[PDB]
């Protein structure tokens, strides 16, 4: 019926969350400015591959990888994310 | 002073007797719960405050090498007696 | 990792005597029947051989199945030799015991265990 | 009522202020026919046609760490970077401060001793509360 | 619910299973095994015995320290079966004799003690009865067991509206007086029957398998009010069922028809005694009635119990009376019998 | 040769006749034994221990004394490093976890900051 | 120094330690360590491929002439990887003295059968068989000589609990008795009388 919760897994250090990193400083406010009824939960790790999370309508859920991806991929990634709506 | 629970059951000097559903009665069904009627508490609630005219007494529960060993009883608070950590025994200054 | 073998050098020799200890067992479960004069048939207890021989069936290190054919040979001998009894047969067919729920509601409903 | 576990009833990952996870581990099992909490969720969702996809523990934190991958990773602070863009964040929302001061919900050592369900029933604390109200 | 009658463990010796169950006749057959079922679990059961204390004593190693009380009691007085039934949460009804004595008759064992046990298990708080009828005990049948047996049936039913009723139909075991009987009458001559024994149809069922159905049906909340059925899984004529005990037992079978009115002659010939009597006409009038077959009633399959057939189990109950010359003949040297 | 190179996981699994009911189902933890604090010594802090989940303890009716069915509860194991801990858990097949040594950091003790002239640390008694 | 404390042998102390000197310096294949305890009895500690070349020196030569093995025992340590630790005994009437040939394995490398060397190990190392684990090749009759014939595991392994996996009772369903898992009537209560003092300072080990 739609998304629900989007989660966003990084690392602080790794330079394969790196882009991911240069998503959040450089574009996730008006990010949230644009989504304030959709929760876009950031969590970093030490370790972790860089991921993408999408909980959707009655528990279903899909998963993008996100290792070594720049800003303009990780925000197409995150724009069919939130076009999808599946 | 042992006494009678309301399911005819006697009671220890712990307060243990099982209750009106708890089926771990039916090992007494014919038998006897053998109990001590002979209580510790009882038996030394008689005992008298032993008046000594000393501020710190010995008590080392009569019989030398025979009971607990000797402890030292501080004697100032006239309020509280100074009772005895193994034989109970208790103690007063008497002035 | 360069180690000392018991018998066998590789997974050959090792398939072998396995495959010899359940020819052995194959050939003796009918003397084993009869003579400790048990209730169940030589189709159960060959049932029951081919359950112990798959219950084992997961290991890739010839030492440890070499050390399996050592402990199946000494099973054997203890059976075919009358040192072993009707209890000790029937051990293994465990008919006493209450049988243990496998799914996940029932091992909730009777107890703490995973 | 659905009874479950206490927190020395039930290895359970719990969290403290500063972000470090922690796990406890099981001092004695629970009394009576009371269960581990999720143990419970798992099996009503067994009940109710919507089975949850684990059975044990392991499985359990394995989707905990899908959900955020720093609750399986004990006596391990992980940093959180940041601040700046919920600062811009915070600045959307002009919210109006009230007159009335800022008051903590404890201000002595009476409302010190209870506050949670387990120390509502102990009588420890129920001694340690007359003795601090005389 | 009390704290100690909450189930705990792995359901073993030393576990606590939360049963307490007072076993009325648990010296005899069925409950020789029922106490042996209901001790592996860790149940507080109750066995009333009335008999030697010394015939009690094989069910001292079916169980744990104390979860066995032995007490006394007496038939013809209920302050004894208060005094065994007031702490137990299930009471199971296993009194029966398949011959009369001179103390007590079939009423008293069959419409007096059950009604008796039934009545004071209502008037002190028990969660369930169990009595176990037989299977074809009808008010029109021709044996004074079987009608005394549905007429304490219909007792217990009207008195304790909630008590499980379980109908078996002829178990063998180990101790039985089924199979053990149609193998001592190598003794008397050449196994004599009514009708050549061809008219009456037979399906035993196994003792363990009608004890996991009377443990299936205390553990079960479904089983109250209920009347189950336990019937053995395959139907038996009686000649061709007497002609495969004495085939597995390798006996000399030639039999040959008694007829009907002097058979119970020769039934009367060893009622004379003041011992166990060897065989009376009721036991002759209970092997020649059929076993009914009770389709609206539930069985073994209605307690997610698997019904053993007679042909895993015949050679573990007749391996006794064999000679030496075929001792240890193997279980697939018999031929199976005729189902019908 | 007289020598076989075996590259397989050390696997002893199916020779300690330990059932499978009690090697897949128990967490095995590997930790330093923390300190009582009634006392001050740290000769129990020495070499590590491996022990196993608590299973469950009843009242035996009879008698009131807590009954088990855990045949692995009451066992600890002594090792004196972690990586030979850690072999005997794999080897064993033991689901484990590792908790990390948790040392006493070295303190700053000096006498004379009892009895500073401008400080914090000053005593009101002794 | 004299009443309470146990007199001190520098005599056997010293005899040890030039006999150790001696078949440390006859055996530089297999004989790893030698170490004189402070009891005075001597510790040979050797390699597991030399049990043969060893104990047929012992038994044999004039200078030694340890006719008859004594104990054999293993002593399973599972802070190792080689966990289980082959300890002979050794008795000479001849010298009246007593070695202790020490040598280890791990549970699958085998150890050979010194029954050719001393036909006394029959049944030690059979033992050893039967209560640890540890395979002897090339023995004559190598089973289980002290449990159970439906035994599984190895009793004096630690990994192994005090109480097994299995009790029996008599059944009388199946007229047998049977096998079930252990439920115990009280649980083994653990005593932690470790003292977290330190004991003996001459037994310190150097830190990290
Ligand atoms: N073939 C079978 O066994 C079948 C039996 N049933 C039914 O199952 C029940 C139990 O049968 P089963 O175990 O084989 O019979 P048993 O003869 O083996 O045991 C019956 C028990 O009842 C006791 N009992 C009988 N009469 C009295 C009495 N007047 N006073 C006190 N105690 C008495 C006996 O006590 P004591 O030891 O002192 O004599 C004995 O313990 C009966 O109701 C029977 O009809 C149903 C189908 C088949
Ligand atoms: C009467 C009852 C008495 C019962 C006695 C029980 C005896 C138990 C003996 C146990 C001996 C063993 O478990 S050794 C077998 C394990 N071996 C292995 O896992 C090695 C791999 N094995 C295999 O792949 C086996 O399937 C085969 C048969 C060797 C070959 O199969 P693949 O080829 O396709
Ligand atoms: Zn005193």
């Amino acid at each position: 019926l739609g998304l629900r919760e989007i989660r966003i897994h990084l690392c602080q250090r790794s330079p394969g969350s790196q882009g991911v990193r240069d998503f959040i400083e450089k574009r996730y406010v008006e990010l949230k400015k644009a989504n304030p009824d959709l929760p876009i939960l950031i969590r970093e790790c030490s370790d972790v591959q860089p991921k993408l999370w999408a909980r959707y309508a009655f528990g279903q859920e899909k998963n993008v990888s996100l290792n070594n991806f720049s800003a303009d991929q990780v925000t197409r990634a995150l724009e069919n994310v939130l076009s999808s709506k599946a | 002073g042992v006494r009678t629970s309301p399911t005819g059951e006697k009671v220890t000097h712990t307060g243990q007797v099982y209750d009106d559903e708890d089926y771990r009665r039916v090992r007494f069904v014919g038998r006897q719960k053998e109990v001590n009627e002979n209580f510790a508490i009882d038996l030394i609630a008689e005992q008298p405050v032993s008046q000594v005219g000393s501020r710190v007494i010995s008590c080392d529960g009569g019989g030398g090498a025979l009971g607990h060993p000797r402890v030292y009883i501080n004697l100032d608070k006239e309020t509280k007696t100074g009772t005895c950590g193994y034989c109970g025994l208790q103690f007063r200054q008497q002035h | 990792t360069s180690v000392k073998p018991i018998f066998s050098r590789d997974m050959n020799e090792a398939k072998r005597r396995v495959r010899e200890l359940y020819r052995a067992w194959y050939r003796e479960v009918p003397n084993t029947v009869h003579l400790f004069q048990l209730d169940i048939s030589v189709k159960q207890g060959r049932d029951k051989v081919r359950e112990m021989f798959k219950k084992n069936a997961h290991v890739t290190d010839p030492r440890v199945v070499d050390l399996l054919v050592i402990k199946g040979k000494m099973e054997l001998e203890e059976t075919i030799n009358v040192w072993k009894q009707r209890t000790h047969v029937m051990r293994f067919f465990h008919e006493t015991e209450a049988p243990r729920p496998k799914d996940f509601l029932s091992k909730f409903y009777v107890g703490h265990d995973p | 009522i659905l009874p479950g576990a206490a927190y020395t009833e039930k290895s359970a990952t719990y969290v403290n202020t500063e972000g470090r996870a922690q796990q406890t581990k099981v001092a004695v099992m629970p009394p009576g026919l009371a269960r581990e909490d999720w143990k419970i969720i798992r099996a009503l969702s067994e009940i109710a046609g919507m089975t949850l996809p684990y059975d044990t523990l392991d499985q359990v934190r394995n989707r905990l760490e899908e959900v955020s991958p720093n609750l399986v990773r004990y006596d391990d602070v992980e940093g959180a970077n940041y601040f700046q863009q919920a600062s811009e964040l915070s600045k959307l929302v002009n919210q109006q401060l009230l007159a009335d001061p800022l008051v903590p919900p404890q201000l002595t050592i009476k409302d010190f001793y209870m506050t949670d369900s387990i120390s509502r029933a102990s009588q420890t604390m129920a001694k340690c509360v007359k003795a601090v109200t005389e | 619910l009390h704290h100690a009658v909450i189930p705990h463990g792995k359901g073993g010796r030393s576990s606590v299973s939360g049963i307490v169950a007072t076993v009325f006749g648990a010296t005899g057959f069925l409950g020789r095994y029922l106490v042996n079922h209901l001790g592996r679990m860790g149940s507080q059961v109750i066995v009333p015995y009335r008999c030697e204390p010394y015939d009690t004593m094989h069910l001292r190693p079916m169980g744990d320290l104390g979860q066995i009380i032995f007490m006394d009691w007496n038939g013809r007085d209920k302050d004894s079966i208060r005094r065994a039934v007031e702490h137990s949460n299930v009471v199971i009804n296993l009194v029966g004799r398949e011959w009369e004595t001179k103390n007590f008759d079939f009423e008293d064992v069959f419409v007096k003690i059950p009604q008796a046990i039934a009545q004071v298990s209502k008037e002190a708080g028990v969660e369930k009865f169990i009595h176990i009828s037989h299977l074809n005990a009808d008010i029109k049948s021709s044996s004074k067991y079987l009608r005394n047996k549905a007429v304490g049936e219909k007792e217990v039913r009207e008195t304790f509206p909630e008590a499980t009723i379980i109908k078996p139909a002829d178990i063998f075991g180990r101790e039985d007086r089924f199979l053990n009987y149609f193998a001592n009458i190598r003794w008397f001559g050449g196994v004599p029957l009514i009708s050549l024994g061809k008219k009456t149809v037979k399906q035993p069922v196994y003792i363990v398998d009608v004890t996991k159905g009377i443990i299936n049906a205390i553990k079960d909340p479904d089983a109250r009010g209920k009347t189950f059925a336990f019937v053995g899984p395959n139907r038996y004529l009686l000649f061709d069922l007497v002609q495969y005990v004495f085939a597995v037992a390798h006996r000399p079978f030639l039999p040959y028809p008694m007829p009907h009115f002097a058979y119970r002659w020769i039934g009367r010939l060893f009622e004379i005694s003041p011992f166990e009597p060897w065989t009376t006409r009721d036991k002759v009038e209970r092997i020649h009635t059929t076993d009914r077959t009770l389709p609206h009633l539930p069985g073994l399959e209605d307690l997610g119990v698997q019904a053993t057939p007679l042909e895993l189990k015949a050679i573990e109950v007749l391996r006794r009376h064999r000679t030496y010359r075929w001792l240890s003949s193997e279980i697939e040297d018999v031929q199976p019998a005729k189902t019908v | 040769t007289q020598l076989i190179t075996v590259d397989e996981k050390l696997d002893i699994t199916t020779l300690t006749g330990v059932p499978e009911e009690h090697i897949k189902t128990r967490k095995a933890r590997i930790f330093v034994p923390a300190r009582n604090n009634m006392q001050s010594g740290v000769n129990n802090t020495k070499k590590w221990k491996m022990e196993f989940d608590t299973r469950e303890r009843w009242e035996n009716p009879l008698m009131g004394w807590a009954s088990t069915a855990d045949p692995l509860s009451n066992l600890v194991l002594t090792f004196s490093t972690k990586e030979d801990a850690i072999a005997f858990a794999e080897k064993n097949g033991w689901s484990y976890d590792v908790e990390e040594r948790k040392v006493p950091k070295p303190k700053s003790k000096s006498y004379g900051a009892n009895f500073s002239w401008n400080k914090r640390t000053r005593v009101s008694t002794k | 120094t004299r009443p309470t404390v146990r007199p001190r042998n520098d005599v056997a102390h010293k005899q040890l330690s030039a006999f150790g000197e001696y078949v440390a310096e006859i055996l530089p294949k297999y004989v790893q360590q030698v170490q004189v305890s402070c009891f005075s009895e001597l510790e040979i500690c050797i390699h597991p491929d030399g049990v043969i070349p060893v104990l047929t020196f012992l038994r044999d030569h004039s200078n030694a002439q340890f006719k008859s093995l004594a104990d054999l025992t293993a002593v399973d340590i599972p802070t190792r990887q080689n966990r289980f630790e082959i300890v002979y005994n050794l008795l000479s009437l001849r010298f009246n003295s007593r070695i202790r040939v020490k040598t280890y394995t791990d549970e699958l490398t085998p150890v050979e059968s010194s029954v050719s060397v001393y036909k006394a190990a029959n049944w030690y190392e059979r033992e050893i068989w039967d209560m640890f684990g540890v395979f002897f090749a090339n023995h004559p009759d190598l089973r289980r000589i002290l449990t159970d014939y439906g035994f599984e595991g190895h009793p004096f392994r630690k990994d192994f609990p005090l109480s097994g996996y299995v009790e029996l009772r008599y059944d009388d369903e199946v007229k047998r008795v049977v096998a079930e898992p252990v439920e115990l009537a009280q649980e083994f209560r653990k005593f932690d009388l470790n003292s977290p003092w330190e004991a003996f300072p001459a037994y310190r080990q150097p830190p990290e």
